[PDB]
């Protein structure tokens, strides 16, 4: 009737509830307009490139390996864009995601689910009653981790100070 | 409705001997039966009541804001701002962009809650006009403490915005911000 | 499986099949996940939602 996120608003109704980390908030209604399985693929994925980016944001800053130079994460892109090693990142990235448009094909005649491509290389998740917290789990932190990304990035161009030594100088 | 046939509702009429407007019948609260000019035909009243508390909840915030800031600076912006205030402290505050902020947030708020609610309520939804759930603190749990407190918010909030424009034409005519203002009462002496 | 196996092919024709592969560049399937809700787009999508 109405979404629990939103209480003015009513419950979107391809939202019913059934995906990992759904609190019926689509405000603006864009699972009415396409198909959610598209939608959740996109935030999945977004969300796997930003929680990654959350990390290496933090680990660099600690400890940029030896053969590469040290700079600040947001000034290695410029550097590594001549280096060559963006390419290589950049390049791989398209081949995986030939794939991943492969998937997508899937997804769109319903052989494969949002967000899923079986890769629990360690069975972590195996069991059905974790498989559904680590996917509650996982949405929340990729939702979390979309907004670390922007932060930590957009801080540097505002401040000229590697998250980690902002925080310790504001 | 809090003392219909009483302090609002169909008995009432603001313009006696005129007729109650055509479209204006007793559920909508705040209605001593109001509308000279006859908008009522026109507009959806449903718009008309998002409108009417949502501007006298901006106003309400405003109104209390200029007295507020009269009063009490906050230090950090009072420094950044120099003791500037109402319409200078716009043209100030919109530089270091503590205005350019709360635009972003507030339109923000609009896009996701506003906009969306407006759009079923007009379509029609169970939601009211106006409203949104807020009350963290369910301050009425009755029904009849929440009429009384509806009309409370819309007429509170009409001394609102009745005075905001009061404080806002006062202080471009007269420099004195509104705590300033009823001091040094008559205020010609000095345009300040 | 069976060894050596040769497997019959009655399928598109050899200029067909390069004209398919063509078609990765010419019609990929990326932008179609993009249209609307295929099955109905909400056509009775109810007022209040
Ligand atoms: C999310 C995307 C992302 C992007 C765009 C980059 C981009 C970059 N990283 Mg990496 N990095 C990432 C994730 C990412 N990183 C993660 C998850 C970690 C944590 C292990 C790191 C840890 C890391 C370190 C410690 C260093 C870099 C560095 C670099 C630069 C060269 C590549 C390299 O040596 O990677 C190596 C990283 C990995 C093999 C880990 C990634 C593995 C997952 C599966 C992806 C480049 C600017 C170097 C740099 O800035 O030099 C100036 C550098 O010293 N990164
Ligand atoms: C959201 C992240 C992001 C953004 C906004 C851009 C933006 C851009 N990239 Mg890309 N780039 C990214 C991530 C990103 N890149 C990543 C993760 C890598 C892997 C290291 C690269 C590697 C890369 C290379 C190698 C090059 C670019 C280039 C460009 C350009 C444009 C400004 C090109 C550039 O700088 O010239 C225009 C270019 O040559 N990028
Ligand atoms: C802590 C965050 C987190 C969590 C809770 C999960 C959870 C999950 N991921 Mg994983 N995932 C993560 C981070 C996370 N992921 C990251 C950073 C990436 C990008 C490299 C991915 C990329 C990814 C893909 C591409 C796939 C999964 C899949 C899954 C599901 C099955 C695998 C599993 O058991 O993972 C459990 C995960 C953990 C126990 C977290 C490990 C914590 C370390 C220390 C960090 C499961 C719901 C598979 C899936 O969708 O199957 C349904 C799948 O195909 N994930
Ligand atoms: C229409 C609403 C409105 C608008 C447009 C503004 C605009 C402004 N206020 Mg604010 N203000 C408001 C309501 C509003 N106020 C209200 C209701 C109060 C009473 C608590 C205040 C109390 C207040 C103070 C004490 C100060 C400002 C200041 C300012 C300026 C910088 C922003 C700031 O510090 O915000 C801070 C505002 C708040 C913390 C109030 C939040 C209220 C909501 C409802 C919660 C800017 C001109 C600063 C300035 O530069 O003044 C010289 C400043 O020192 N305002
Ligand atoms: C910047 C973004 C933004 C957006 C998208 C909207 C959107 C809307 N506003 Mg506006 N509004 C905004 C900022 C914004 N407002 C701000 C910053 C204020 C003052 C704080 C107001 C005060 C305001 C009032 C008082 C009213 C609107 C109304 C409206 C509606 C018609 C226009 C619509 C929902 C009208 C509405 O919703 O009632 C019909 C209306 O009466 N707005
Ligand atoms: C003194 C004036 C006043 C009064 C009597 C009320 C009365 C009410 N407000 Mg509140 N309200 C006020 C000022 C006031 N409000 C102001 C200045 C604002 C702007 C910040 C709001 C914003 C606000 C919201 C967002 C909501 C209420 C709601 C309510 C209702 C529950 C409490 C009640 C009718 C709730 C409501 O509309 O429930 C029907 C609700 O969700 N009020
Ligand atoms: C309100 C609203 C909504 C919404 C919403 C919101 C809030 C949406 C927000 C979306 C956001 C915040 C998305 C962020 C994506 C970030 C990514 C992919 C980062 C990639 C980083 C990479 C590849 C990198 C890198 C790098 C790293 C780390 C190391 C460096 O050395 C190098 C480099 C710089 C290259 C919903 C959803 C309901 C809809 C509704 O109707 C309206
Ligand atoms: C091993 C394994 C797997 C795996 C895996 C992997 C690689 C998992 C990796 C997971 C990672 C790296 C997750 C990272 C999450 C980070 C978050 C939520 C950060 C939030 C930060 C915030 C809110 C912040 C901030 C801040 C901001 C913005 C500004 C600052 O001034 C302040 C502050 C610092 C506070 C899988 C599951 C795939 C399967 C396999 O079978 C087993
Ligand atoms: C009623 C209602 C609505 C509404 C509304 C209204 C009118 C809302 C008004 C809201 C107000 C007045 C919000 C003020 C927020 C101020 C903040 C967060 C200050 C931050 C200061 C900072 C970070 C600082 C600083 C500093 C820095 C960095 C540098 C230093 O040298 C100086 C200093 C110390 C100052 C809408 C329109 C949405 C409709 C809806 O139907 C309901
Ligand atoms: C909804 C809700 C809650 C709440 C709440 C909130 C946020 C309540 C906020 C209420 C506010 C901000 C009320 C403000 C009213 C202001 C008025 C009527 C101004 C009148 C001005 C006049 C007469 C004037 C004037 C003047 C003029 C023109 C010129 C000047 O020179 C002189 C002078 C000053 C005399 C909480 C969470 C607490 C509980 C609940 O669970 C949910
Ligand atoms: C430009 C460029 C580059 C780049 C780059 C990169 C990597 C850019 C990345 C940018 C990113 C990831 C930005 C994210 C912004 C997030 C925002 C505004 C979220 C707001 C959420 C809110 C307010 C949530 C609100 C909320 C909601 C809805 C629900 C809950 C309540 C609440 C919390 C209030 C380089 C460095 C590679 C260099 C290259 O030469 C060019
Ligand atoms: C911020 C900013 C600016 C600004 C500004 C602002 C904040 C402007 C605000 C303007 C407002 C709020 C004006 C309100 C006017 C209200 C009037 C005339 C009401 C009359 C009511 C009557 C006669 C009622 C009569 C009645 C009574 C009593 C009895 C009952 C019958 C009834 C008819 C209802 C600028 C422009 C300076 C620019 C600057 O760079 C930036």
């Amino acid at each position: 009737d109405f979404s629990a996120a939103v209480p003015f608003l009513k419950r979107p109704s391809n939202l019913d509830g059934t995906l990992a980390g759904d609190v019926g908030f689509d405000p603006l209604g864009f699972s009415d307009v396409f198909d959610l399985r598209v939608l959740r693929e996109a935030e999945l994925k977004h969300g796997r490139f930003a929680m990654l980016a959350v990390l290496g944001f933090l680990v660099q800053e600690v400890y940029t390996f030896p053969f590469f130079p040290k700079m600040a994460p947001v000034d290695a892109h410029d550097y590594f864009v001549t280096q060559g090693g963006g390419s290589q990142i950049i390049f791989w990235i398209s081949f995986v995601e030939i794939f991943g448009v492969v998937a997508l094909f899937e997804l769109i005649q319903g052989k494969r689910d949002a967000g899923d491509f079986a890769f629990d290389p360690l069975g972590l998740g195996k069991d059905e009653a974790t498989l559904a917290r680590y996917k509650v789990a996982e949405i929340k932190h990729a939702r979390l981790a979309m907004i670390a990304i922007g932060g930590f990035i957009h801080q540097f161009w505002v401040t000229k100070q590697t998250v980690l030594e902002q925080l310790g100088n504001f | 409705l809090y003392k219909d046939g009483i302090i609002q509702g169909l008995g009432v009429e603001a313009i006696p001997g005129a007729g109650r407007p055509a479209n204006l019948d007793g559920t909508l609260v705040g209605d001593v039966g109001f509308d000279p000019l006859g908008f009522s035909n026109w507009l959806d009243l449903r718009w008309a009541r998002e409108a009417e508390i949502k501007h006298g909840r901006v106003a309400m915030l405003a109104a209390t804001g200029m007295i507020v800031q009269d009063a009490y600076k906050f230090p950090g912006f009072e420094g950044e701002f120099g003791g500037a205030a109402m319409m200078k402290l716009h043209n100030l505050a919109v530089e270091q962009g503590a205005m350019q902020q709360l635009l972003l947030w507030l339109g923000l708020l609009e896009i996701i809650s506003g906009v969306p609610a407006i759009i079923q309520t007009l379509n029609g939804s169970e939601r009211q006009p106006g409203d949104f759930g807020f009350d963290p603190l369910n301050c009425g749990a009755n029904p009849d403490t929440l009429a009384r407190r509806q009309l409370t918010e819309l007429k509170n909030g009409r001394l609102a915005m009745i005075a905001v424009g009061g404080m806002v034409h006062h202080y471009l005519l007269v420099g004195r911000g509104p705590i300033e203002f009823i001091t040094n009462i008559p205020n010609f002496k000095n345009p300040l | 499986l069976y060894g050596k196996y040769a497997p019959e092919y009655d399928g598109p024709t050899f200029r067909e099949g390069l004209e398919y592969v063509l078609s990765f560049a010419w019609k990929p399937p990326i932008l179609i996940a993009w249209k609307p809700r295929a099955d109905l787009d909400r056509a009775m999508m109810d007022p209040a939602r």
